[PDB]
């Protein structure tokens, strides 16, 4: 997974 | 507020007519003429383009309506009767047909999909 | 049976007709903190064996110093250790490969991944991994983490299959490396710009460069890139 | 656990059914009647979970009542274990489901054929010659496959469940305190005293 | 499906040829009889491999006996050096549902049954389906002691022909053994596909099949 | 890595572009400064598809604002982000950084981390690679610095947090919101690393 | 393997044709390529059932859309239906695609993921060859690509995924959307994975196998007289 | 406690010139135990054929659902539905069964009546479509299918030589599973004439 | 946790003729999706005129090669350089595996070579070391996919003559070498369409009197 | 579950243990003897886990058969029980306890006085009028309270534990398959053929 | 099961 | 896996 | 908070002096920074208790080295903590600084993380509070500083550690080696917060 | 707790 700085 | 019209506007008559249907053909008498002619190899379905005024681009408004691919709908009386009429039509080939059958519904039972949005405005509240 | 702690990413080789090629960056990450910038995972043994190593830091600096007591102890009583006797690439991997086996099999494993490049006596090309498991296998093109998924994929469209090892100069082989390297620093998050590389030619030796940058990056398309689907600005 | 086994001869129906109701290691009575009569000419006998078995028989029993006050006719077997099977497959995918196996032994007046219809709680139909539910039901089943066949007489199905019962007795763990027994026929049901 | 079942003619033991690792079928042509001796049998229900290995030891334990004591080794101590030995393993994970069959001029005719758990129990007939064991056959009505041997070899071979049929683990072959005074006899392997068919045609038995 | 910072002629808005799967780098070119009014951006922290549906969402709430009532404030804006933040706690993971030019107000930036709390800061800092910046900012930054002061104290800032943290890298967008207008900025590794 | 590639006067996105159960190939020419409109289309990866259901929804709102409103369909527009649909299911449905078309803004390239974030890009990889692929775009892409050279980027990064990953397979499937032009969707683009001849026929002799029963099905309806 | 292997059972579909095949076993089980060996896995609404494998309280479900909606089809539309159309119903209905889905694994074997043209299409339990041109597997030794179709099937077999084949599939596929065999069926469909086959086979 | 287990998937095939057998085995190493070889053998000389592979996780199955290997040269010296058997092998691997039993080695086993009668000779064993001869064996990831395919075509299963309608079985008959390596390549040609894990190519060792003789064919690399 | 039940009368100890040996649902036989001949004149019964029931008694069997060759004396049951629950106490605190409970009926020939002791697996040990082990001993105690007498006879003895077996069958819902009574006294150990 | 590039 | 009637 | 930092005359050894359990602080006054040797000192993080137990060790092992083989190396010193830290890794939570000054190689620092790797650093950081400054760190430390800049950079770096770092507070203690030998510097809130 | 800069 789940994309995620 | 709440819509409480819940009873029929559409009754019989002592004579045994529905009076509000009877109406609603008097103004469809009073529309511009459309006509729709079968040959053996097509369809052809036309009407006047009465422009309401010449200011006005009558190009915008569309009397003949695109259903499906392989399917139109003209009409006569109330055009915004219709409009609303073709919003829904090509809604319920989808909803009714095209999401369940995986193709677009044939003619003769879009027709009865339409027929029967007009037959519940006959009889709902 | 542990966690690994302080880690390194990729390594990545493949072989070419005189000999083989193997890099590494020189980070050694510590989670998502990229704490170490200045760590050598390629060791060398002698003057025709480089070994590559993944993983764990400390299990890494174990294994360097197994290598270093290696040659030491075959120069014991060993006229011929500069010669006819000095270590094989062979020799040195299969001893790895025991140790990292017979460690898994008492459930403390050494948490790596290792590539052996060499030469051999005969002139022939060396190029074997093996892991924390004593996984071993062999290819014209090794890597280890996401070089697995990213590189191979890229040094395998240069050597398919071993009838493209001979067709393979070094300046090629090189090439091909050094790209896969650049593609590893735009795609892996536990990557550095900084590497070393390593060629073990059967001519002319083993040659090690260190302080190796990836350049020639394309990032000016970034600037046309505004929002995730409708922002205009 | 509960034995719950049905035999369809040539031209009856015969359930047995365990007398014993057991909650863990305590027996709560040693006379019970694991059978509801849905009609004059159809039978099921139930076992399962505590509370359900009934609820879920005397449930059908009251709809296949009120079909038959209805309509001043009888369902036929095929047609109630059609509805009781359609009943439980609701239950299965419903927030608490009917944990009970049934067996439905019918006389079908109309083709003149006993008919037997063994149903799990999921809603698993299947017509057979002999069906059982539970620990006793591989034992039994393999002990018919020797000795059924399809021309039996009431008699020689009885002297097969008596048979069935009594290695039952031997082979079980538990003690299920005997068994009740009920045949269905064209004059209707009845209840074997003797056993 | 492993029986051993004793009567005045000595001792019928009949098992199953299948071996299934969940619900793949590996193999239709297992030998779960294990021959220890000329007068020692021992049936195997279980784990494969550790049936196979320790009634396999057995043998040569038994072996070792003979030569020491220069006498056969009794069924009772044969089932114990078994016994004994698997419980020093209990809780281990050994799988062993076991039957020691044998004939000894001091005991007679004597059947054993071993369990991985450390349970040792002597009986006249002893039987493995699916996962549970019992101290009847799968049928039982048709034993009767005074049997004819080849009356008796038929009942052991319906008997695993009728779990075969309903247990999906069960299937493959029977293989069919007859222990007396004087040793074991082989009476062949019977393929359950080509004897249903006989049985059935024969017997008039399962009717609710069809064909 | 995000920031923003409010200088004497506005504020600057300053991210990476690194958005990642576990340790791969889904896309290395994000823009995580996006606009929910003309004058008031925003800075994405968290999860890439909550901050995008937020940030969706308080985009539709301003535009509707706007053709009523006229230009929204900043503080209008984050009360909008925090209203979403804050009720929907248990199923967002968010951290977002709202800056906005008024005229009558100049430069605002407000902080909205996990629990939707809302903090109005000279400056701000958030992601996973603030952290490492702390100390390095909290030295560095002054009120009332000129746009290339500002421009210099995000570059250099972003520059560290790239360089230590796995999840924070690629070029450094930042968005300029003066009275003048609004300014794109990037600057490319080649740039910020040899800094 | 999903790829999108932009070029010069449009957008190309190519996949493989491989779906699997477990470690089982289950279509060895499935079809990964879907229209959600005549002029917009997107490659689909992750649950089979979910990217068919996604896009054939969005696809039937989008052509209701396009009559009532008279215009040809946008891919913001589908982007925008898609996302917000599948954030509604918090990742449940698990559809991952790459959404291409041209419209009358212009030609667009997305990739929209199961919990509903999307991203813009020239080149965009998706399944589980997407770092396979990926590695081939970021060696060989650049600005201002030609159609024949975006084609060929495309189907080598599928390539890449078919022979380096075990969950892509089989061959390529491309579609091309150019600007004021048809849409053209070459089905089966290349064909690298041909089987070759068996060394024997199985084709058994007539009365092999053992029959119990023969019947007459009755297909037809109730007959008349 | 895995639903779609408490009953077991097998289903198997192929294509040859002018004409299609499906064969399913008969066997219904609760685990170890066999049941009932009647248990047909195969239903036609006109000349479109469904075997269905998996939890058989859904099997007779999904059987009783589409029996009824292709009644409701040919009452409206005039005409018995064809394969294509429902190979597409099925998906839809299994479908909006999304997170509560039927335990099924349902395969659509039948010739189109206009065109001519076999058809044959699998389907997983949510409803995604298989469309091959050669052969489709369904059930408990899929696995087993799998191996025996890809090696025995070639294209273009007469209606004789194509039931050899599918038949040889299902019978040495089905020894090779505990849960399915006691018995099996074949269909050799042809535009105009069904014929039915039950096979010989190990009851064990 | 450190899970110690790991599955390289491929499969082997083992094959007894009548006086010849084969064990072969595809060339491909994978690791979850990612393929780590095309070419790393499986399939062993152990001497003796005997074949081995250990099929599973390919650690196990290396190092119980070796140990087999090293069993088969303290045969030699403690045993005046008698040739062992293929029974005697067989039952060595046994006490191998079964040494490791709650440590197992994660592999299927199969032994090819000829009997002391001359005959060809294939053995089986699961991971705890239960051991049977077998004229057919398919192991590993594909096993299921070929086994049923070996079963119609090697031993004649569901085949009976045409006109007896299931009276008489079809005869069972030893095939040719040429005859059973077209059946191997076919069972491995057909595994690499439908499973992801097999592919890329097929090493065949042939045992016979003569000797160890080697044969390669290419499979399919997607 | 297992039965074993021990009443101590005027001058012998009569021990009732059930037939049965089950696992699960499976019946191993009908016709097991849960008693070893500790010596002349003691015995014990033994219910429990699977293998440790014989080991744990055929290994106490041993011991008190050395001492007896070793001395040319007889052990009193006072002593033996000692023995015994010291042997079962140093097993709760080892690697794999036995999971056995015993009684030992003896007659102590010095004293002219029958002894009846229940020992459980952990080692807890006393001397009652009469005992048992397991779902049984709580009926049977609350049955033998109201009914046992200390100057009862062996044939009294028998009458009350043959209404204890009677009332177990009904109330207990396992098929424990009847009990074997064996009677310790002056003359040594007996096995009563009928009951 | 579900069919899954 | 390994095997076990 | 730790660091030691090698300037042109030496080493510097930095740390701040709060222990705590929970978030409560047991110790406002902790020495951090120990003697191994005359000139071998070491800065400890992580677990109190291990972190004592190491250094006493290597005090003891270098102890005994100085007696046979003369003054041990810095490198010397780091090798025996790698070696406990690295054999114990499964058992020990230490991070610990081992900082040093001979005549021969000058001023040396060694770190070893919980893996127990050794990393030779110009100046080293460790500790929770060390996150907030890599960034300063980074930025502000020079090769051959005086010791009055190296002074400045660890009480600047440690100040900023001590602002952010819950677990970081009370003084901050520092131990100087050089040739002239070994001097102890203590700063105080009141100093060190208004930098 | 336990004693932990
Ligand atoms: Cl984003
Ligand atoms: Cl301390
Ligand atoms: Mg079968
Ligand atoms: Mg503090």
């Amino acid at each position: 997974x789940f994309l995620f700085x | 507020m709440t819509d409480r019209y819940s009873f029929s506007l559409t009754t019989f008559s002592p004579s045994g007519k529905l009076g509000q249907i009877d109406y609603a053909l008097t103004a469809v008498k009073q529309g511009v003429t459309s006509l729709g002619i079968k040959a053996t190899n097509g369809v052809v379905i036309a009407t006047e383009k009465k422009s309401s005024s010449p200011l006005a681009m009558s190009e915008t408004l569309s009397k003949v309506s695109l259903l499906t691919p392989d399917i139109g709908a003209v009409y006569s009386g109330m055009g915004p009767d219709y409009r609303v009429l073709v919003d829904k039509s090509r809604k319920v080939a989808h909803t009714s047909y095209k999401r369940i059958y995986g193709e677009y519904p044939p003619t003769k039972l879009l027709v009865s999909e339409v027929a029967k949005i007009m037959q519940e405005a006959t009889q709902s509240g | 049976t542990q966690q690994p702690i302080v880690t390194g990413t990729s390594v990545i080789s493949m072989k070419y007709d005189n000999g083989v090629i193997i890099a590494a960056d020189n980070l050694g990450s510590y989670g998502s903190l990229l704490r170490f910038n200045g760590v050598e995972r390629l060791i060398p043994v002698g003057d025709n064996t480089v070994v590559g190593i993944s993983g764990d830091i400390s299990d890494m600096q174990h294994i360097e110093r197994l290598l270093k007591d290696l040659v030491t102890e075959n120069a014991y009583d060993n006229p011929l250790a500069d010669a006819e006797e000095a270590l094989e690439p062979s020799y040195i991997f299969e001893y790895l490969a025991t140790v990292m086996y017979q460690r898994r099999s008492k459930m403390n494993p050494l948490w790596n991944a290792i590539i052996v490049a060499g030469v051999q006596s005969n002139g022939d090309q060396f190029l074997r991994y093996v892991n924390l498991l004593g996984v071993t296998y062999s290819s014209p093109t090794l890597a280890t983490g996401f070089g697995a998924h990213m590189a191979n994929p890229l040094l395998r469209k240069v050597v398919d299959r071993e009838s493209d090892i001979p067709k393979t100069t070094v300046q090629v082989a090189e090439e091909a490396i050094v790209n896969a390297m650049r593609v590893l620093y735009y795609r892996d998050a536990r990557s550095s710009r900084n590497f070393s590389l390593a060629i073990i030619d059967k001519n002319t030796g083993l040659t090690f460069k260190k302080n190796l940058q990836v350049e020639n990056m394309k990032w000016d398309f970034a600037k046309d890139i505004k929002g995730y689907g409708t922002q205009k600005i | 656990m509960d034995i719950i086994l049905g035999i369809r001869v040539q031209d009856s129906v015969i359930l047995a059914s365990s007398k014993a109701v057991t909650r863990g290691i305590s027996v709560l009575k040693d006379s019970d009647d694991k059978t509801r009569q849905l009609s004059p000419h159809t039978l099921m006998s139930f076992a399962g979970e505590a509370g359900d078995t009934v609820q879920f028989a005397e449930y059908i029993q009251a709809n296949i009542q009120l079909y038959s006050i209805r309509e001043d006719y009888e369902l036929s077997p095929q047609a109630v274990s059609s509805f009781v099977r359609q009943e439980l497959a609701k239950s299965i995918r419903s927030r608490r489901p009917y944990q009970v196996n049934v067996l439905i032994g019918g006389y079908d007046k109309k083709k003149n054929k006993p008919e037997l219809y063994q149903i799990d709680y999921l809603g698993t139909k299947v017509e057979l010659p002999y069906g059982a539910h539970g620990y006793s039901g591989f034992y039994t089943f393999s002990l018919l496959d020797h000795h059924y066949r399809p021309d039996m007489t009431t008699e020689e199905g009885l002297d097969l469940l008596k048979l069935c019962v009594q290695e039952l007795e031997k082979r079980m763990p538990m003690d299920f305190k005997g068994v009740i027994v009920k045949i269905v026929d064209k004059d209707g049901i009845r209840q074997v005293d003797d056993f | 499906t492993t029986l051993a079942f004793r009567f005045q003619g000595g001792i019928i033991v009949a098992v199953d040829s299948r071996a299934t690792a969940g619900n793949w079928v590996a193999s239709q042509t297992v030998k779960k009889v294990i021959e220890i001796n000329p007068f020692l049998l021992g049936t195997m229900a279980g784990g494969a491999a550790d049936c196979q290995f320790w009634e396999t030891w057995l043998g040569s334990q038994c072996r070792l006996h003979e030569l020491r004591e220069k006498e056969r080794i009794s069924v009772a101590a044969a089932s114990k050096i078994l016994s004994n030995l698997v419980y020093q393993y209990k809780g281990a994970g050994l799988s062993m549902g076991t039957m020691i069959c044998g004939y000894t001029r001091k005991e007679g005719p004597t059947i054993y049954y071993v369990d991985s758990d450390g349970t040792r129990l002597k009986g006249d007939i002893f039987c493995v389906v699916s996962g549970q064991t019992f101290a009847y056959g799968v049928l039982d009505s048709n034993y009767k002691w005074d049997l004819s041997v080849e009356d008796a070899l038929y009942l052991g071979k319906r008997s695993i022909l009728a779990a075969a049929h309903r247990d999906a683990y069960s299937g493959g072959s029977v293989n069919l053994y007859h222990v007396t005074e004087d040793g074991w006899i082989y009476h062949g392997n019977h393929d359950v596909g080509e004897l249903f068919w006989k049985v059935k045609e024969e017997e008039g038995s399962f009717n609710n099949v069809i064909g | 890595s995000i920031m923003a910072v409010t200088f004497k002629d506005g504020v600057i808005l300053g991210a990476d572009s690194r958005t990642t799967t576990g340790a791969y780098i889904a896309n290395r070119v994000t823009d995580k400064l996006t606009r929910v009014h003309d004058k008031i951006w925003c800075c994405r922290s968290g999860s890439a598809a909550d901050t995008q549906a937020i940030a969706d969402i308080v985009q539709y709430h301003l535009e509707l604002y706007t053709s009523q009532y006229g230009t929204p404030s900043t503080e209008t804006a984050a009360s909008v982000f925090k209203e979403l933040c804050y009720e929907n706690k248990d199923n967002l993971t968010a951290g977002i950084i709202v800056a906005g030019y008024d005229d009558k107000n100049k430069g605002e930036v407000y902080t909205i981390p996990l629990g939707g709390s809302v903090h109005k800061l000279p400056y701000a800092i958030a992601g996973s690679g603030s952290t490492f910046i702390y100390g390095y900012c909290d030295k560095n930054f002054r009120e009332n610095m000129s746009k290339e002061e500002t421009v210099d104290f995000i570059k250099h800032s972003l520059s560290q947090a790239i360089k230590w943290d796995g999840s924070s890298g690629g070029v450094i967008r930042m968005v300029v919101l003066t009275a003048a207008g609004v300014e794109r900025l990037i600057f490319y590794p080649d740039e910020y690393e040899q800094l | 393997t999903i790829v999108g590639v932009k070029f010069n006067n449009g957008v190309v996105i190519a996949a493989d044709t491989r779906s699997t159960q477990g470690p089982i190939v289950a279509d060895k020419n499935c079809a990964k390529l879907h229209r959600i409109s005549p002029k917009i289309w997107c490659a689909g990866a992750g649950t089979a059932a979910d990217t068919e259901a996604v896009t054939q929804l969005i696809g039937s709102n989008i052509e209701l859309h396009s009559l009532y409103t008279s215009r040809e369909p946008r891919v913001v527009s589908a982007l925008q239906m898609l996302k917000q649909h599948l954030f509604k299911y918090q990742g449940h449905i698990g559809a991952y695609l790459i959404v291409a078309g041209v419209d009358p803004t212009g030609s667009h390239l997305f990739s929209i993921h199961a919990h509903g974030s999307t991203d813009v890009g020239y080149y965009l990889s998706l399944g589980s060859g997407s770092l396979a692929a990926m590695a081939v775009l970021e060696s060989h892409w650049k600005q201002d690509l030609t159609k024949e050279e975006a084609i060929k980027l495309a189907s080598d990064a599928i390539q890449a995924g078919i022979w380096n990953d075990l969950g892509s397979g089989s061959n390529v499937d491309v579609c091309v959307m150019e600007i004021g032009k048809d849409a053209e969707y070459l089905r089966n683009y290349l064909t690298p994975n041909v089987r070759e001849e068996k060394q024997k026929s199985y084709k058994f002799p007539r009365g092999t196998t053992a029959v119990l029963k023969e019947s007459i099905v009755n297909i037809c309806d109730i007959q008349e007289e | 406690s895995d639903p779609s292997s408490i009953n077991g059972g097998i289903v198997v579909a192929m294509t040859g010139k002018d004409c299609v095949a499906i064969a399913c076993d008969l066997r219904l089980g609760s685990q170890s135990l066999g049941v009932s060996n009647k248990f047909e896995k195969i239903f036609h609404y006109g000349h479109v054929f469904l075997g269905i494998t998996g939890l058989a309280t859904d099997v007779t479900t999904l059987n009783e659902m589409f029996r009824y909606k292709t009644n409701l089809y040919k009452l409206k539309e005039e005409r018995a539905i064809e394969p294509e159309t429902f190979t597409q119903l099925v998906s839809s209905s299994l479908y909006e069964r999304r997170f509560g889905p039927y335990f099924v694994g349902p395969v659509v074997a039948g010739i189109n009546s206009k065109s001519g043209k076999p058809f044959i299409a699998g389907f997983d339990l949510i409803g995604c479509i298989d469309e091959a041109k050669d052969f489709i597997v369904s059930g408990t030794a899929s696995d087993q299918l799998f191996g025996m179709c890809e090696s025995l099937y070639e294209p273009n077999l007469e209606p004789e030589d194509l039931f050899e084949t599918i038949s040889q599939a299902l019978l040495n596929a089905a020894d090779r599973d505990a849960l399915s065999g006691w018995g099996a069926v074949v269909y050799i469909i042809k535009k105009d004439e069904v014929v039915k086959r039950y096979l010989k086979m190990r009851q064990d | 946790q450190f899970n110690p287990y790991g599955d390289n998937g491929g499969t082997i095939l083992g094959i007894a003729g009548e006086d010849f057998a084969v064990l072969a085995g595809d060339t491909r190493n994978i690791t979850d999706y990612s393929i780590n070889s095309r070419y790393e053998p499986k399939v062993f000389d152990c001497g003796d005129n005997i074949v081995m592979s250990a099929n599973g996780f390919a650690a196990d199955g290396d190092a119980l090669v070796k140990r087999f290997k090293n069993s088969v040269k303290w045969y030699h010296f403690d045993h005046n350089d008698k040739k062992l058997s293929i029974n005697s092998a067989a039952r060595n691997i046994q006490h191998l595996l079964y040494g490791k039993r709650f440590f197992p080695y994660y592999v299927h086993t199969i032994i090819a070579g000829l009997d002391e009668d001359g005959k060809g000779a294939v053995y089986s064993f699961d991971p705890v070391g239960s051991y049977e001869r077998e004229q057919c064996r398919a192991g590993g990831a594909a096993a299921s996919l070929i086994m049923p395919f070996l079963d119609n075509q090697v031993n004649f299963k569901n085949q009976y003559e045409p006109g007896t309608n299931g009276k008489v079985k079809k005869p069972l008959k030893y095939l040719s070498v040429e005859e059973v390596i077209k059946l191997v390549r076919d069972s491995f040609t057909s595994a690499t369409e439908r499973h992801i894990q097999v592919g890329d190519g097929l090493e065949i060792l042939i045992v016979t009197k003569d000797g160890v003789r080697k044969e390669f064919y290419e499979l399919k690399r997607d």
